[PDB]
Formats: structure tokens, C-alpha cells, sequence
């Protein structure tokens, strides 16, 4: 009581480098929400329904990292900054949100858990501002129920002055369409 | 040109 959540990092500099070069990752997948990074960028990426949802702004066309070698998006949707890889073996899969709750919670890159009233389809705003430095590196994140169900998954911050006071996200509505589309 | 590279993770409770 409420949502907790901590991070593992699992790569070093060096060793993110070499496996971007490779495509090739050995390493145990776990957790419900994965740590990405590009040689320029980092980012989450939210595994729902057996597919690791990420911004297309942090991961392009790329493919992902993995055991058989790199895995090549199922899902690309540029116009709405969403893409998808299937999931690696090991991250844990959550669950859309059913319910439609209104009180939600972002799950930042650092491990926070923080309060959200959803204000849209895709916008929320923050019950307490934070500076902007503070969500980068974090699109890619969920928007989870209190449940703990996905909402959707973090893209943009609405900010003035450095300071965030909502957030734009893309809907779980949004990936089925994709899984409809595609 | 690299692949997207999984550097850690977050683990929900
Ligand atoms: C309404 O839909 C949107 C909204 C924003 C998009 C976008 O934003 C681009 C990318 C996006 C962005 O930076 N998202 C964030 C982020 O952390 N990105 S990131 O992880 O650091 C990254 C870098 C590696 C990926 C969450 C924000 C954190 C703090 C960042 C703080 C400063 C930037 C403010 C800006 N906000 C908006 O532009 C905005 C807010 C509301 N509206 C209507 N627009 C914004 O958040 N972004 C500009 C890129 C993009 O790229 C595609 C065209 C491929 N598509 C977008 C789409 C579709
Ligand atoms: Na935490």
C-alpha cells in the first residue's frame, strides 16, 4: 500500500556498447518495466500482453538487444510515437486497465511512483509539479491504476519554465489499435 | 545503428 517499485541496474558502459553492436543480449530479462538505452538516449519501455512498448522519439526503427540476436519491432507507429518489440523471455507482463479509474500513478526511471489524475484520453496532470529534469529519460513508463494495471505508457511532459505540471500519454487503446492496424 | 539495449530494470509492487 500504494504501488512500490525499485530498479536493478543490469549493464555497464562498456557492456551496452558491445551488445548494441551485436544485437546480441544473454542476460535474465525480469521486471514489469525495462531500462533502455541507445548510444545517445535512454529510456523505458512497458511490457504489455507480451509486447515491450517504448516511444518511437527514444527508439526509432532500432531492434531490440536479444538472446537470439536483435529483435525487429512487430509494432512501428511514428505519427503516434509508439513502437513494439515482442517481449524477451522474462519480463514480467502486466495487464491493461479495465476499471477506468481516474487516479493513476507514473512509474519514473528512478523507480518513483507518482501521483496522477487523469485528465483525458491522453493527459494527466501531476498533483504535485516537478522539474522537468527530473521525467527525462522516463518516457516509455507506465501509467498504471492503482490496481496496477497499464493505463498507457509515458511520452510527453507539459511543462513552463523547466517545470512539468501535466503529462501526455499514449493510451492501451492506442496499442490495440496498433495490434489492429499492423 | 546499435540495437536498443536493456540496461536495467524496475520491478513493481
Ligand atoms: C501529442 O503527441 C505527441 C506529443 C509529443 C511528441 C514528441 O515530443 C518530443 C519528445 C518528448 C519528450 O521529451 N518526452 C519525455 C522524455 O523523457 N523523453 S526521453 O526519455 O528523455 C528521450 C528523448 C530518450 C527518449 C517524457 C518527457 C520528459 C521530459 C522532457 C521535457 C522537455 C520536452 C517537452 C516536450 N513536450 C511536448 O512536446 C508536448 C507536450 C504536449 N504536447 C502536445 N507536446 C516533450 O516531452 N517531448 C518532445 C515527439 C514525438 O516524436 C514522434 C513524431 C516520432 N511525438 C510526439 C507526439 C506524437
Ligand atoms: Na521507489
Amino acid at each position: 500500500a500504494p504501488i512500490t517499485a525499485y530498479s536493478q541496474q543490469t549493464r555497464g558502459l562498456l557492456g551496452c556498447i558491445i551488445t548494441s553492436l551485436t544485437g546480441r543480449d544473454k542476460n535474465q530479462v525480469d521486471g514489469e518495466v525495462q531500462v533502455l538505452s541507445t548510444a545517445t538516449q535512454s529510456f523505458l519501455a512497458t511490457c504489455v500482453n507480451g509486447v515491450c512498448w517504448t516511444v518511437y522519439h527514444g527508439a526509432g526503427s532500432k531492434t531490440l538487444a536479444g538472446p537470439k540476436g536483435p529483435i525487429t519491432q512487430m509494432y512501428t507507429n511514428v505519427d503516434q510515437d509508439l513502437v513494439g518489440w515482442p517481449a524477451p523471455p522474462g519480463a514480467r507482463s502486466m495487464t491493461p486497465c479495465t476499471c477506468g479509474s481516474s487516479d493513476l500513478y507514473l512509474v519514473t526511471r528512478h523507480a518513483d511512483v507518482i501521483p496522477v489524475r487523469r485528465r483525458g484520453d491522453s493527459r494527466g496532470s501531476l498533483l504535485s509539479p516537478r522539474p522537468v529534469s527530473y521525467l527525462k529519460g522516463s518516457s516509455g513508463g507506465p501509467l498504471l491504476c492503482p490496481s496496477g494495471h497499464v493505463v498507457g505508457i509515458f511520452r510527453a511532459a507539459v511543462c513552463t519554465r523547466g517545470v512539468a505540471k501535466a503529462v501526455d500519454f499514449i493510451p492501451v487503446e492506442s496499442m490495440e489499435t496498433t495490434m489492429r492496424a499492423s | 545503428k546499435g540495437s536498443v539495449v536493456i540496461v536495467g530494470r524496475i520491478i513493481l509492487s
